[PDB]
RNA sequence: CCGGGCACUCUAACGGGACUGCCCGCGAAAGCGGGAGGAAGGAGGGGACGACGUCUGGUCAGCAUGGCCCUUACGGCCUGGGCGACACACGUGCUACAAUGCCCACUACAAAGCGAUGCCACCCGGCAACGGGGAGCUAAUCGCAAAAAGGUGGGCCCAGUUCGGAUUGGGGUCUGCAACCCGACCCCAUGAAGCCGGAAUCGCUAGUAAUCGCGGAUCAGCCAUGCCGCGGUGAAUACG
């Protein structure tokens, strides 16, 4: 992750269709999720530390 | 005639704070409606286990939202007095709508 | 029933006869005998005069049908191949012009798939 | 089959709508 | 490959979250960023006092915030004035004006998260890593504890093959869904790469 | 199968004759678990069978099956080096799955273009001694038998 | 009076309301027989009743909610398999030898992740 | 069985640069990387360059071929056959 | 639907229930076989969970980090092109080669999910995608939704076909600043190979395989037949 690359934090694009995602934590992009603004690694961490509160594991 | 709708991801924390505002309620007026449970909305996440390929590593993850109703029926201000003035649960968001 | 440019159906239901002509198929066909009071079932053997009429005026008179068609589109496919287009390019190349892959999936453009030599040792898969 | 998109199926299978599968 | 993180491992049981707030489908990306957000500075300004776990808790524009400590001394400042300065330039992340709190480490030696700090301190300076591992196994079985076990990876003692340090002492039961088993990790920034430090420590059971 | 000896599923009797062997030849029948297009296509057979037959149909099943069942067959097996083709006896258990498989196999051979017919009309053939189903039965007990000398490989 | 079964089956709940009469059905207000017209393995659903001869001699009203008609059939068999018991417990002890009064337990399995279903494994070309 | 619905798009970049032209005479090359652009009868008789994302290529744009979008006649990949 | 009722279904929180406990036989014991009762029986079915170590295994392009290397450029912006190229080779899949089928109509059974500039009832315009209007829901109380296979009826009649939809011509909707390169969908026309696949080779032991449809994440839109997951119908076989 390129620190000149997180421009994406420009809320100023020329449209709307340029603007993307980027993970909050490592500045990913590649698989973020939405409802946690975190990437599919950085989820699963922060998961696992017990600091998405409510979450946890799925079994069934 | 205040219908209220506890929320929360813990089930214990629910089962708790709504028993209060129950036992509460269940004396400056009516008996509530009875505390209902509700169907569980969940959520699912289902992230490969780790960087890089591996793409049926895995691991799955999920937040559950758990409801509640209780339904106060017949409020008179102590009904009301017993509410606003004692609270607790920190997991638990409430909805207060007559 | 010779209804259209040389075109001859037969021995089935008309709604699957019409079919046959190089310019109609399925939706035209239930349209031509729909609007020309033919019952489709009917066995184009079991036409009646009167119906081969009113079925072979409106289809003839109401589109564009075999030979004319062809001719048509033909002209069309060399229209926009005479001017730089990349269809055009795609035509004459004979390779897919609706951007799909040729990496692969392609045969039935290319034509019969004609194999060449390689480099073996190396997992080609 | 699954495959004609101008078939009911065709249709349910690329989980469209048209003249072939009416939205009722 | 291999391990599930033991916390992670029995959050539903023996084990509650570092962050437990109510619902919140449009906002959880924010409060969360927030809870990174605080946690962010005191783990900085307040590493030497021993953070051990920065618990969170909110309800409209209220947060709590427990930052547990072994030497609360220094969090809370000279008579009381740190305490104070984190409080303001901590509501300079985010308004909401949140409160804060010093709850103590009742002997951080069953502390999993002291642990690692530890032993990923003396490596940090230049002690000899088997030693180190050893102690605090010792330490934390020392000072009660069922059961203990460190490991410390990378380049130990500056060896260009990295390597990987065991040492453990009574009971740490990863599987037993319910042991009650702390863990902690402690990274290492040194003059010729990182090493990764982890500490388990099971105390009681059911 | 390396520890027990692979219970065999017991199922439940016919809805029509309360017998299982049919429920066996309707399961053979059935594709894609369409155990009920199964059902049927056998039940109607059962009825050709006793338009084009005075015969009762469930008897004239039990006969096919009674006469597909080959009773010998041979199992490939390396012996000293070249694999001898033995002969050997067919257990009652296989014996029937042979005869209900050859039966629908046989009678997914036939030309009539209805699924029901081709069945009700394989069945009576068998029962006759003839039709695809006895030949093979026949064509395998042949080729065992036939393969005799290899056989003190009893097995 | 009247006597009621629960019933259940991979899925579907079937309440079974056994009451004195003709021996009419009513499954979900429709005749057993519209319910399950076409339906070969149908008839199974009062084999039971059949069991301690009924049928002629009762009439029962059913509800029946979830699943696939196959898996109702089922239920419905449960139900009637219970409520019958109400009606005579001593039913039980020729009732139960064919086991009317055991719940299927078998049950679609969880489709886990890396196979393409449960089981069906992806397969690969030249391991 | 192209689509677009209602507003045939252009870039003004070279629409009102065109416009001026015919206003006068004919700029011999007029490069552009407007590739997206829609042909339109004004641009018939010019000579717009295109972009291959390489070089401009000259298109002398005639009436036939007005509403094809611009470039599609600047090819980009550059490919003579794998033979030898 | 209404009053009304918590009975049943269900919803969700707690709790009971199975322990070889009970009978018979073998046994030194553990345990083995069989039987009863029981919804369930000897680990009842499925998950989560993966020992010390193994491979110089994978990832410095998630992140972090030692060292080396560039610092008017091995940094940064933009526009456009490329990652979508093809004579070819392979892997994983989708659709199919048909009558236990294809098609049109009528009609019936599910679960798990999702919904703010969001899901969209209903009405109107349009063959249609979709458009204009517009109720409800912040969602057990509204919507996506039609489940499909199935059942009843009708057509096709063994044909490369009313099988199968590739390919191409034409017209058009929607997203988006913009769909030439390079989107998806609709409608007309076109209608390919394919008749069940050489050597070789894969999955699966039961509610499994096989077959059928339904949801979700990412996401403006979408190249998803991928992936994660849900329920319907539901086998064959195992001597060894
Ligand atoms: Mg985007
Ligand atoms: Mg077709
Ligand atoms: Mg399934
Ligand atoms: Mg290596
Ligand atoms: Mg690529
Ligand atoms: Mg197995
Ligand atoms: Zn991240």
């Amino acid at each position: 992750a390129r620190k000149a690359l997180i421009e994406k934090a420009k809320r100023t694009p020329k449209f709307k269709v340029r603007a993307y995602t980027r993970c909050v934590r490592c500045g990913r992009a590649r698989s973020v999720y939405r409802f946690f603004g975190l990437c599919r690694i950085c989820l699963r961490e922060l998961a696992h530390k017990g600091q998405l509160p409510g979450v946890r594991k799925a079994s069934w | 005639k205040i219908r209220i709708k506890l929320r929360g991801f813990d089930h214990k924390t629910l089962d708790a704070s709504a028993q209060k505002i129950v036992e509460a309620a269940r004396r400056s007026g009516a008996q509530v409606s009875g505390p209902i449970p509700l169907p569980t909305r969940v959520r699912r996440f289902t992230v490969i286990r780790g960087p890089f390929k591996h793409k049926d590593s895995r691991e799955h993850f999920e937040l559950r939202t758990h409801n509640r109703l209780v339904d106060i029926i017949n409020p008179n201000r102590k009904t009301i007095e017993q509410l606003m003035t004692l609270d607790l649960p920190t997991g638990v968001e409430i909805e207060i709508k007559t | 029933a010779r209804i259209a440019g040389v075109e001859i159906p037969r021995n089935k239901r008309v709604d699957v006869a019409l079919t046959y002509i190089y310019g109609i198929g399925k939706a035209r066909a239930k349209e031509a005998l729909e609007k020309t009071g033919i019952n489709p079932a009917t066995r184009v053997k079991d036409l009646t005069e009167a119906e081969v009429v009113r079925l072979r005026e409106y289809v003839e008179n109401t589109w564009k049908l075999e030979g004319e068609l062809r001719a048509e589109v033909a002209a069309n496919i060399k229209r926009l191949m005479d001017i730089g287009c990349y269809r055009g390019l795609r035509h004459r190349r004979g390779l897919p012009v609706r951007g799909q892959r040729t990496r692969t999936n392609a045969r039935t453009r290319k034509g019969p798939r004609k194999t060449v030599a390689g480099k073996k040792k190396a997992p080609r898969k | 089959g699954k495959g004609d998109r101008r078939t009911r199926r065709g249709k349910i299978w690329r989980g469209t709508y048209g003249k072939y599968r009416p939205r009722k | 490959g291999n391990k599930i993180h033991p916390i992670g491992f029995r959050l539903g049981i023996t084990r509650d979250w570092e962050s437990r707030w109510y619902a919140g489908k449009k906002q959880y990306r924010h409060l969360l960023l927030e809870d990174q957000r605080i946690r962010g500075l005191l783990e900085k300004e307040l590493y030497s006092a021993g953070l051990a776990r920065v618990d969170i808790e909110r309800a409209a524009d209220n947060v709590a915030v427990t930052v547990h400590v072994a030497k609360p001394g220094v969090v809370i400042g000279r008579g009381g004035e740190r305490i104070r300065v984190l409080r303001e330039e901590l509501a300079k992340l985010t308004g909401k004006n949140v409160a804060l709190n010093v709850q103590e480490v009742q002997n951080p030696n069953l502390s999993a998260p002291l642990v690692a700090q530890r032993v990923a301190e003396q490596i940090e300076r230049r002690f000899a890593v088997r030693r180190a591992i050893k102690q605090a196994v010792q330490r934390v079985m020392e000072s009660g504890a069922k059961g203990a076990k460190v490991i410390v990876s990378g380049r130990i003692g500056g060896a260009e093959q990295a390597r990987t340090e065991w040492a453990a002492q009574g009971r740490v039961p990863l599987h037993t869904l319910r042991a009650n088993i702390d863990y902690g990790f402690a990274l290492a920034r040194t003059t010729y790469g990182v090493l990764g430090v982890k500490a388990y420590i099971f105390l009681g059971e059911v | 199968a390396r520890r027990r000896r692979a219970e065999v599923r017991q199922l439940q009797p016919d809805l029509v004759y309360g017998d299982v062997l049919v429920t066996a030849f309707i399961n053979k029948i059935m594709r894609d678990g369409k155990k009920n297009l199964a059902a049927r296509i056998f039940y109607d057979a059962c009825k050709i069978i006793q338009e084009k037959t005075g015969q009762e149909p469930l008897k004239v099943f039990k006969q096919a099956v009674e006469n597909v069942k080959p009773r010998m067959e041979v199992r490939s097996r390396r012996v000293g080096g070249a694999n001898y083709q033995v002969p050997m006896e067919v257990s009652p258990r296989r014996q029937q799955s042979l005869a209900l498989r050859w039966l629908v196999q046989a009678a997914n051979q036939r030309p009539e273009r209805r699924a029901a017919v081709r069945i009700a009309h394989e069945l009576m053939d068998a029962a006759e001694g003839k039709g695809g189903a006895v030949k093979k039965k026949e064509d395998v007990e042949r080729m065992a038998e036939a393969n005799r000398a290899y056989a003190h490989y009893r097995w | 009076e009247q006597y009621y079964g629960t019933g259940r089956r991979k899925e579907a709940v079937a309440r079974v309301f056994l009451r004195p009469g003709n021996g009419k059905v009513t499954v979900n207000g429709q005749d057993f027989n519209e319910y399950f017209q076409g339906l070969v393995r149908a008839v199974a659903a009062l084999e039971p009743l059949r069991a301690v001869d009924a049928l002629g001699r009762f009439d029962a009203y059913i509800t029946v909610r979830g699943g696939g008609k196959s898996g109702q059939i089922d239920a419905i068999k449960l139900g009637i398999a219970r409520a019958l018991v109400q009606y005579n417990p001593d039913y039980r002890a020729k009732l139960k030898p064919l086991g009317f009064l055991t719940r299927d337990a078998r049950v679609v399995e969880r489709k886990k992740y890396g196979k393409h279903k449960a089981r069906r494994a992806p397969q690969y070309s030249k391991r | 069985p192209r689509s677009l619905k209602k507003g045939v798009f252009v870039d003004d970049h070279l629409l009102e640069k065109v416009l001026e032209l015919n206003a006068k005479g004919e700029k011999r090359l007029i490069k552009t990387w407007s590739r997206r652009s829609t042909i339109v009868p004004e641009m018939v008789g010019h000579t717009i360059a295109v972009y291959n994302g390489k070089q401009h290529v000259p298109v002398y744009i005639t009436e036939n071929m007005v509403g094809h979008k611009l470039g599609e006649f600047a090819p980009t990949r550059t490919y003579r056959g794998h033979g030898k």
